[PDB]
């Protein structure tokens, strides 16, 4: 969160990194968000209900074996155009 | 005193219901790279971990407020594509779909008055790296910790969510908020609305077209006051200006000595030994985290106004948008008819439509009429009489009818009663027989 | 948390009084006493206004049930969304720890049908409104029925007044009324 | 010291009494309208039904 992606979390082979996690973790399904550009979680256009709030209308969940992370957009509900008429009650 | 015409009013109302989220960086704000500092700060316990854990349920129930009062409906209604409501002139407050976004032209009045500064956002460390001039106020605090997280719901989610909420309360009346929405003309609704204030229908089917152009004018009047004057949108100001406020004086806390020998870790550091470095190390490190605790013990002071504001402004919208109240004064001044909800930055805007009475008259009363030696009350309205005959009206509009059976009961004899009056009541029947 | 603050050192050589007390003279040894009570002073200080803030909300939260007893239970609350989602019945109150259940009846309409409906009745020129009620049709006859339930009836006199002359309402349509006295007489 | 002295705010109980026995509750909702107590009463009884 914060920080482009703009190659800054390898920061170079991530041993003059304070993390000291793998190399793996800076390189895989990238997504860059209004929050900071997030890493491990691929992006689908389908919208559903929010399950983990990331920030700026992005929500994150575990679906399907059931496959990795997915972050989308939340909805806000169904769709319902009421047929108004001026003599129909 | 009983009055003849009456008036339509529109007035404004606006809540906050949210602040901005912040969060804090403990080691950068007080010791701001330095390694000495960083190990010696790990014997002071979990200071960190509970002002960490205590700045975010505040951040929390932020979204949970915004969540609360705006998301009061499963489903998302869209207006007709033909627009006629029985005269009324809703273009103004409809959104606008040939524009960025879907915002109507009261909150695009609003999102300018008031949106002095929209922070930061999260913003980029590119976007101010030092590069030219730069090095404005939120760069300058983002260098020492401080940060400002992004809200969950962006503002053309809350568009489209008072956008539905206006479309199913014009459409459908307030069937929308029971169960499902159910059509219904709208005139055949503000006949429902006049009827629960005291007041028949052939008052509104006969002067509708009066109706209609009163509310256009205070709706055009309601617009025009927003663009010029001073933009009374105050209360949703000061949070900006204290939150904005507190973190300046918070930053410019950090140049205190404290009594010590310098303001800078790394000058004392260099300038003495640990034997009698550690003394000003722990007093410089015990200033700050005094210094640090009270924004936070603040801001969850400031959270508890906030909070509560949240819920007046969820229960107002709840009563007052999704059917009519009959509690006095709490939605507008005068007696209340329908009201409409509009975004603001960081609070919600109510639009509450009322009527107001005015052209009263002078005349007399009487509690019954002693008729063949039997009192006859009223059996809605009241007794009045311009003083040759008497008639029956109603309350709150002059409409006067002749004596009948029909409109009146009988109860009792007319010997107790202190105040009747002679005259004589027509029963229906006789004259066709 | 109150109880894990009491293992820091705040500085100090050790976090156990009998251990700084031996070992060395009063005049150290006090600094280092002092040095410790403030840290294990302030923590309870913070204790203390942290508990004095949950203190607020809690009686916020109970004033707030307070007065759902007294309206929903000891009434009927007209008020929408207060006592729950649709039209209030009734309420009852059940004891939980720390808190209060409460177990709202509500009412919901479930099937709805399509219908016209008219603002008055041009019968001999006058304009007839319902008393309580709406003016709806199946097609060929008109009917007089409440808002929130179909329960159609005839049009009478008994059941509608007349207001006015029928060149005035927007929608005004032709009907009958049945002046229920005329066919006994 | 307080803004509003105790004579204004007793002023301004007066004020709120007078009006509320000479015109019943239509002084709150606009202009004041006079009428009898006594049937200001009938109307508050029929009220509370
Ligand atoms: C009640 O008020 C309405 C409007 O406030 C009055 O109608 C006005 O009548 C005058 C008479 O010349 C016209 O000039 C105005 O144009 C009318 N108003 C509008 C909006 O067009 C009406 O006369 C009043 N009724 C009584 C009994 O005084
Ligand atoms: C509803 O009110 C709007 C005003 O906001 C009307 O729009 C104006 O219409 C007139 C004539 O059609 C134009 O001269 C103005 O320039 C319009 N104003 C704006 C801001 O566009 C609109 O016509 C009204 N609705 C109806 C049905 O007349
Ligand atoms: C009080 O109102 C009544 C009701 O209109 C008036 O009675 C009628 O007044 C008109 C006005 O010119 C006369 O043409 C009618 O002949 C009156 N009706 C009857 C049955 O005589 C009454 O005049 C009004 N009183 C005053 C003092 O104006
Ligand atoms: C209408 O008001 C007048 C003025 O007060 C009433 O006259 C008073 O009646 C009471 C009743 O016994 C007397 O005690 C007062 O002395 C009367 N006033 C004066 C100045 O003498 C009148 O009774 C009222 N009308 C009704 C029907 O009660
Ligand atoms: C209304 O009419 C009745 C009867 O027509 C009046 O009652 C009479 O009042 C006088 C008072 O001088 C008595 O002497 C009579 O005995 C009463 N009639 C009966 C049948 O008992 C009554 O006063 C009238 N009311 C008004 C206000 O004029
Ligand atoms: C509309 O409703 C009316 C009354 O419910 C219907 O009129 C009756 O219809 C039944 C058919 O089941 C006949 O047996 C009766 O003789 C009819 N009554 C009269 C007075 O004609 C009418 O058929 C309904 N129309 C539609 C299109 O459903
Ligand atoms: C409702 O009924 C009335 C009375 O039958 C209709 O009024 C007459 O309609 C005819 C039809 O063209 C006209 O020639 C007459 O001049 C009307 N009478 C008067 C006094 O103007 C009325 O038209 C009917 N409503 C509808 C919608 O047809
Ligand atoms: C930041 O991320 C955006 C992706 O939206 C990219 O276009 C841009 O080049 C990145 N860097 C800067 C300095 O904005
Ligand atoms: C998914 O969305 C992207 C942009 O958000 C768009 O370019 C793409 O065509 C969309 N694909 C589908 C299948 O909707
Ligand atoms: C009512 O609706 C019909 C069809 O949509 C339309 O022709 C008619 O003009 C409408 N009524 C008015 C008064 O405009
Ligand atoms: C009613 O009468 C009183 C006293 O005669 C007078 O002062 C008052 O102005 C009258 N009401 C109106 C609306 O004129
Ligand atoms: C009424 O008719 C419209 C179309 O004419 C339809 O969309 C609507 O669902 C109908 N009402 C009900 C309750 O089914």
């Amino acid at each position: 969160q914060g920080v482009n992606c703009t190659e800054v979390p390898v920061a170079i082979h991530a041993d003059q990194l304070t993390p000291t996690w793998r190399v793996y973790s800076t390189g895989s399904n990238v997504f860059q968000t209004r929050a900071g550009c997030l890493i491990g979680a691929e992006y689908v256009n389908n919208s559903y209900e929010c399950d983990i709030p990331i920030g700026a209308g992005i929500c994150a969940s575990y679906q399907t074996a059931s496959q990795s992370i997915i972050a989308y957009t939340m909805s806000l509900g169904a769709e319902n155009s009421v047929a108004y008429s001026n003599n129909s009650i | 005193a009983i009055p003849t015409n009456f008036t339509i009013s529109v007035t404004t109302e606006i809540l906050p219901v949210s602040m901005t989220k912040t969060s804090v960086d403990c080691t950068m704000y007080i010791c701001g790279d330095s390694t000495e500092c960083s190990n010696l700060l790990l014997q002071y316990g979990s200071f960190c971990t509970q002002l960490k854990r205590a700045l975010t349920g505040i951040a929390v129930e932020q979204d949970k407020n915004t969540q609360e009062v705006f998301a009061q409906v499963k489903q998302i209604y869209k207006t007709p594509p033909i627009k006629y409501f029985g005269g009324f002139n809703f273009s103004q407050i409809l959104p606008d779909p040939s524009k960025p976004s879907k915002r109507s032209f009261i909150e695009d009045l609003l999102f300018n008055k008031v949106t002095l500064a929209d922070a930061g956002f999260i913003k980029q460390y590119g976007d101010c790296l030092g590069d030219i001039a730069a090095r404005d106020l939120i760069c300058a605090q983002k260098f020492k910790g401080l940060t400002v997280l992004p809200p969950l719901l962006t503002d053309e989610m809350i568009a489209q969510y008072t956008s539905a909420l206006l479309a199913g309360t014009i459409t459908s009346g307030w069937t929308f908020g029971a169960g499902a929405a159910l059509q219904i003309p709208f005139a055949m609704q503000m006949a429902y609305r006049f009827n629960g204030i005291g007041v028949t229908q052939n008052v509104l089917y006969e002067n509708q077209k009066l109706i209609a152009n009163q509310f256009n004018s205070a709706i055009g009047k309601i617009q025009d006051s927003l663009s010029s004057t001073a933009s009374a949108l105050g209360k949703l100001q000061d949070v900006v200006n204290h939150n904005a406020q507190a973190l300046n004086t918070l930053v410019k806390q950090l140049s205190s000595k404290f009594g010590a020998i310098s303001s800078v870790l790394n000058d004392i550091f260099s300038r003495l030994d640990p034997p009698e470095a550690e003394v000003q190390i722990d007093r410089l490190i015990t200033g700050r985290l005094q210094s640090l605790q009270t924004y936070v013990t603040q801001q969850l002071i400031r959270a508890a106004e906030i909070r509560a504001s949240a819920n007046l402004a969820a229960t107002k919208m709840s009563e007052c948008v999704l059917g009519q109240s009959k509690r006095v004064d709490f939605c507008g001044k005068g007696y209340h008819l329908m009201s409409f909800p509009q975004s603001a930055p960081h609070g919600v805007v109510f639009l509450h439509v009322t009527y107001v009475p005015a052209q009263e008259k002078n005349f007399t009363t009487a509690p019954a009429i002693c008729h063949d030696g039997k009192a006859h009350f009223p059996r809605e309205g009241v007794f009045v009489s311009n003083g040759t005959h008497w008639f029956v009206t109603q309350r709150n509009f002059y409409e006067p009818q002749i004596i009948t059976t029909d409109n009146t009961f009988v109860s009792g004899n007319c010997d107790v009663v202190i105040g009747i009056v002679n005259n004589t009541v027509y029963d229906p029947l006789q004259p066709e027989l």
